[PDB]
C-alpha cells in the first residue's frame, strides 16, 4: 500500500473528465509510486457559480486534493469560484484555458498557475515584431478595461526596458463610435497602430477607422487573438496582422501537460519533510492547508520541457512562460499564418505578408 | 404594514436574550414596512456552511436582508459574505467580528456593508497619531492583503500635498501565499530602518510577520509598529508573538456593542426597504433559491443600494460609502501593554484625533 494523492479536475466534459483519468494513470506508470501515488477525482462544470463553489467543497476538497485542474467551460462560468473557495485553503489551481489578464492577480487568486498565457502577454510578440519590421513609432488604443490596461501596462514595460509608443488612447468599452478617438490618433505621425479590445470593441473600432480611412496604405494594425476572433474578423480590415494561441483553446492538451507538471511537483513535494495533509472537506475547517504554500513554490519552480504544448516553465505570476503563437494575417479576407512566435524568436514562413493596401 | 424578513445570523457565543430585549424598539418601526427578524444560529464559519445556512434560511423563509455577526478573527468571511450577497443580490452587513474586516474591492453587483473604518481611513488616522507625536520618519510593509495599494496610496498621496516633513523611506511587499524557507522575508525587513513602521496584513499575517521582526531585533524600544484593526481584532485574543508597544486603530466593540449593532442593522435594511417602496411601490423579491440565479438574472437587481447607504435612525447617520463601510465610525487607538492586555490611549471622532498622553508611554 502506497500514499494515495488526490488531484482534482473540474473539467468541461465526460470526455476530458476521463482524459484526466487516464493522463494520471500514465503519471503513475511513468513515475516511481512505492511512496506515493496519484488519484484522479474530477467534476464538470455547474451551471452557476454558488453551487460550483459547493461543488468543489462537497466532491473535490472533501476527497483531500492537493491540487486542482480548472478548464474554461463551453458557451458565463469561469474558474473564479474554484479559485475562490480552493484559496481559501490555499489548495493550488491551475488554469487551463483562462486567459484573462485578472487571473494574474495575487489579491485576487492566491493559489492560480495556468499553463496558457494571459492576453496581456501578446505584447511579448508585438515588441519583437516591432524590432524586427523595426516600427519605432507606434500608436496604442486599448479598452479602459482591466485586460486594456493589463496589456498597456505590459508593452510599456518592454519599452521602457529602442521603439516608442508616440501615444497612448483609452475608450469606454461599449462605445460605438470611436470617432473622436480614431481622430485624435490620426492627426500623428505614426501611422502604426496596436490594438487592445474585446471582440465587440474591436469591431467598433475597425468601422470608425474605415469611415476615417485609416486601413489603407501607409497603415499598419497589429492585434492580438481577440481582435480577430468571432464577430471581429466581420469587419477587419485587410492586410491587418493578428495572433493565435497555438493550442490556446485544446483542452485535451493541457490536461495532459498540466497532469505531467503536477504530478512531477507532486514527487518532488514529497522529498521535503513534514508535508501535511490538505483538509478532509470543507465543513468546519477554517485553516489553511499548512503545506499549501510551499507545494504552490514547487509548482512555479516546475519545468516541463517535452509537453505537448512546447515548454512548460511559469512566470512569477504563475502565468506560462514561452508560449507559441501564429501570426496571422488577413489577405483577400482570409486569416493567412504568415508566422509563428516560437517562444523566444519571430520564424517568417514562406507566405509573404500583405500590408494594408498591398 | 407588510413584513420583510431579516436574518440576523450569529456565529459564536452570544446573549441572543440581551440582543431581543434590545430590539424592543420594534415599537420604533414607524415606516411603510416593519421587520419579521430570526435568529439563527450558526457554529461553523467556512465557505459551505456559510453558504449552505444562508442559502437555506433564503429558501424555507422570505429574506430581504442578512445581518452577520461572528466572534472570529476570520477576514475571509467577509470575502465569503460579499461573494453571497452579489450572486444572489441579497443585503448583507458585516456588523461583528471577521464579517466586519475591512474587505477591499467588493463586487460590483456587492449589497454588502460592512461597520467599521476604510482602508484610508485608518492609514489618515495612522498620520495623525504620528503628526502628534511628531514620528515623521517612517517606513510602510504589507502583503497582498486587498487593500493594500488602496493603503499605500493614500500615504503617499497625504505625504505628498504636505507643508509637513514626512519621509517614507522604504516600501515592503511580503508574499505569503509561498512559504518562507528561503528566508525571504526575513531578508526583506532587515532593510527597515525607521523607528515607525506602518503595517498592513491580515491578523495571522502579522503573527509570523512578527516572529520574524523580533528575530532580527526590529520588535523593541526604538520600533513602534502600526497596525490596522483586524490584525488586533478580536482583543480578548493576543497572539504572543505581537509586541509589547504595538499600536493600533480599532472599532472592535468598545463603545458600540452587539445588541446596539444588531439593532442598527435590523433599522437600515428596515428604512431602506421603506424608503423604496415608499418611493416605487415595490420592493425587491426576495430570491426563493440560490441554485437557480443563472435563470433569474435579468429579474434581479442591486436598486436597493441606493438607499441602504443614505440610513438615518435616532438622530444617528447611519450612511455607508460606496466602497461599503461606515462613513462615520467612532474609532479607538489601542495600545498592547507590558501585561499582554490592549490598553485605549486615544480616541478619533469627527476628523479630529484627541489623544490621551501628551508623551508617548513606556512599554
Ligand atoms: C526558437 O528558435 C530559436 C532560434 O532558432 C531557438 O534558439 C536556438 O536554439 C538552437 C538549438 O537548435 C541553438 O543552436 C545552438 O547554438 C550554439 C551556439 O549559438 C551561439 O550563437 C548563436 C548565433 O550566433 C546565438 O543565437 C546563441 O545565443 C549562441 O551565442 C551552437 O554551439 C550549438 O551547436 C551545437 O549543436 C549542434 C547541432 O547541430 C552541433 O552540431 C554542435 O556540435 C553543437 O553541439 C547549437 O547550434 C541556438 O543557440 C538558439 N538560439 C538562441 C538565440 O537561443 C529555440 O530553441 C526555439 N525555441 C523553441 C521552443 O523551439
Ligand atoms: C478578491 C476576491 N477574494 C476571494 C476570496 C473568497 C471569495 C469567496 C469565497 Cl466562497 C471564498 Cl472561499 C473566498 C480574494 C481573496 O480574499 C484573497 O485573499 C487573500 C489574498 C492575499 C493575501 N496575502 S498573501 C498573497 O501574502 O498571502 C491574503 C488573503
Ligand atoms: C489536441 O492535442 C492532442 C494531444 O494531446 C491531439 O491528439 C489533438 O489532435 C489536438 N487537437 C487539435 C484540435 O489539434
Ligand atoms: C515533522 O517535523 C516535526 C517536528 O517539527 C516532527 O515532530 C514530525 O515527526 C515530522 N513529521 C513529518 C511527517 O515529517
Ligand atoms: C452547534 O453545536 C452545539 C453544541 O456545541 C449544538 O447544540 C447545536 O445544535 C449546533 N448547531 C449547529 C447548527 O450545528
Ligand atoms: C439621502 O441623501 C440626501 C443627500 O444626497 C439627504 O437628503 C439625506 O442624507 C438622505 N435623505 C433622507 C435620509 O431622507
Ligand atoms: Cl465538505
Ligand atoms: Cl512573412
Ligand atoms: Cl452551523
Ligand atoms: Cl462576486
Ligand atoms: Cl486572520
Ligand atoms: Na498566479
Amino acid at each position: 500500500d502506497p500514499k494515495i494523492v488526490n488531484i482534482g479536475a473540474v473539467l468541461s466534459t465526460k470526455k476530458h473528465e476521463q482524459i484526466f483519468r487516464e493522463a494520471v494513470n500514465q503519471a503513475n506508470k511513468r513515475h516511481f509510486t512505492r511512496k506515493i501515488q496519484l488519484q484522479a477525482t474530477s467534476v464538470t462544470h455547474r451551471p452557476n457559480a454558488i453551487q460550483m463553489a459547493l461543488s468543489v467543497c462537497e466532491d473535490l476538497i472533501s476527497s483531500q486534493v492537493y491540487a486542482i485542474l480548472v478548464s474554461h467551460p463551453p458557451a458565463h462560468l469561469t474558474p473564479t469560484p474554484i479559485s475562490y473557495t480552493a484559496g481559501f485553503y490555499r489548495i493550488p489551481v491551475i488554469g487551463l484555458t483562462t486567459r484573462m489578464s485578472i487571473y494574474s492577480d495575487k489579491s485576487i487568486h492566491l493559489s492560480f498557475l495556468r499553463t496558457v498565457p494571459p492576453y496581456s502577454h501578446q505584447a511579448l510578440v508585438w515588441f519583437e515584431m516591432m524590432r524586427l519590421f523595426n516600427w519605432n513609432h507606434v500608436i496604442l488604443i486599448v479598452s479602459d478595461d482591466h485586460e486594456g490596461r493589463a496589456a498597456q501596462k505590459k508593452l510599456e514595460t518592454l519599452l521602457e526596458g529602442g521603439p516608442k509608443a508616440d501615444k497612448v488612447l483609452q475608450f469606454e468599452p461599449g462605445t460605438k463610435n470611436l470617432t473622436a478617438l480614431l481622430l485624435e490618433a490620426k492627426e500623428l505621425e505614426a501611422r502604426v497602430i496596436i490594438l487592445s479590445a474585446s471582440e465587440d470593441d474591436a469591431t467598433a473600432v475597425y468601422k470608425s477607422a474605415a469611415m476615417l480611412d485609416m486601413t489603407g496604405a501607409g497603415y499598419v494594425w497589429l492585434v492580438g487573438e481577440r481582435e480577430i476572433s468571432g464577430s471581429a474578423l466581420r469587419y477587419a480590415p485587410d492586410g491587418i496582422i493578428g495572433l493565435q494561441l497555438i493550442n490556446g483553446k485544446n483542452e485535451s492538451a493541457h490536461i495532459s501537460d498540466a497532469v505531467a507538471v503536477v504530478a512531477q511537483a507532486i514527487h518532488e513535494l514529497f522529498e521535503m519533510e513534514n508535508i501535511t495533509d490538505p483538509p478532509r472537506g470543507c465543513v468546519g475547517n477554517t485553516n489553511i492547508w499548512k503545506t499549501g504554500p510551499l507545494f504552490k513554490r514547487v509548482l512555479m519552480s516546475s519545468k516541463y520541457p517535452d509537453g505537448v504544448t512546447g515548454r512548460i516553465e511559469f512566470n512569477e505570476d504563475g502565468d506560462r512562460k514561452f508560449a507559441q503563437y501564429s501570426i496571422m494575417n488577413l489577405q483577400n479576407r482570409k486569416l493567412v499564418q504568415v508566422g509563428i512566435f516560437n517562444g523566444s524568436y519571430i520564424i517568417q514562413n514562406d507566405r509573404k505578408i500583405i500590408w494594408p493596401g498591398g | 404594514p407588510p413584513s420583510i424578513g431579516i436574518a440576523v445570523i450569529l456565529v459564536g457565543t452570544s446573549d441572543e436574550v440581551a440582543i431581543k430585549d434590545a430590539h424592543e424598539k420594534d415599537d420604533f418601526h414607524h415606516l411603510s414596512v416593519v421587520p419579521r427578524v430570526e435568529l439563527v444560529a450558526m457554529n461553523e464559519t467556512d465557505p459551505k456552511s456559510i453558504i449552505t445556512r444562508i442559502c437555506d434560511l433564503m429558501s424555507d423563509r422570505k429574506i430581504q436582508g442578512v445581518v452577520f455577526a461572528d466572534d472570529t478573527d476570520q477576514e475571509a468571511i467577509a470575502q465569503i459574505l460579499d461573494f453571497i450577497s452579489a450572486q444572489t443580490l441579497t443585503p448583507i452587513l458585516g456588523i461583528h467580528g471577521g464579517s466586519s474586516m475591512i474587505m477591499a474591492d467588493k463586487d460590483e453587483s456587492s449589497m454588502f456593508f460592512q461597520f467599521g473604518p476604510s482602508i484610508e481611513q485608518q492609514a489618515s488616522v495612522m498620520l495623525n497619531i504620528m503628526e502628534e507625536y511628531d514620528w515623521y520618519i517612517f517606513s510602510i510593509v504589507t502583503t497582498y492583503f486587498p487593500g493594500y495599494q488602496d493603503f499605500v496610496n493614500k500615504i503617499r498621496s497625504t505625504i505628498e500635498n504636505s507643508f509637513v516633513g514626512w519621509e517614507l523611506e522604504e516600501v515592503l511587499l511580503l508574499d505569503m501565499s509561498l512559504d518562507d524557507g528561503d528566508s525571504k522575508i526575513q531578508n526583506q525587513l532587515k532593510k527597515l530602518q525607521s523607528p515607525i513602521i506602518l503595517l498592513y496584513c491580515t491578523k495571522e499575517e502579522a503573527t509570523y510577520i512578527f516572529e520574524v521582526a523580533n528575530s532580527v531585533g526590529l520588535t523593541g524600544y526604538g520600533y513602534t509598529w502600526i497596525v490596522p484593526s483586524l490584525v488586533a481584532g478580536d482583543t480578548d485574543t493576543v497572539p504572543s508573538e505581537f509586541p509589547t508597544g504595538l499600536i493600533s486603530v480599532s472599532y472592535d466593540e468598545w463603545d458600540y456593542g452587539l445588541p446596539a449593532r444588531v439593532r442598527d442593522g435590523i433599522a437600515i435594511i428596515t428604512t431602506a426597504a421603506s424608503d423604496m417602496l415608499s418611493e416605487h411601490s415595490f420592493i425587491p423579491e426576495p430570491k426563493s433559491s440560490c441554485y437557480n440565479t443563472h435563470e433569474k438574472r435579468i429579474y434581479q437587481s442591486n436598486m436597493l443600494n441606493r438607499y441602504l447607504i443614505n440610513v438615518t435612525f435616532e438622530g444617528r447617520d447611519l450612511s455607508f460609502s460606496e466602497d461599503g463601510y461606515q462613513m462615520h465610525p467612532k474609532l479607538v487607538i489601542i495600545l498592547l501593554n507590558k501585561e499582554r492586555k490592549w490598553e485605549r490611549v486615544g480616541k478619533w471622532k469627527d476628523k479630529s484625533l484627541q489623544m490621551k498622553y501628551y508623551v508617548w508611554p513606556r512599554m
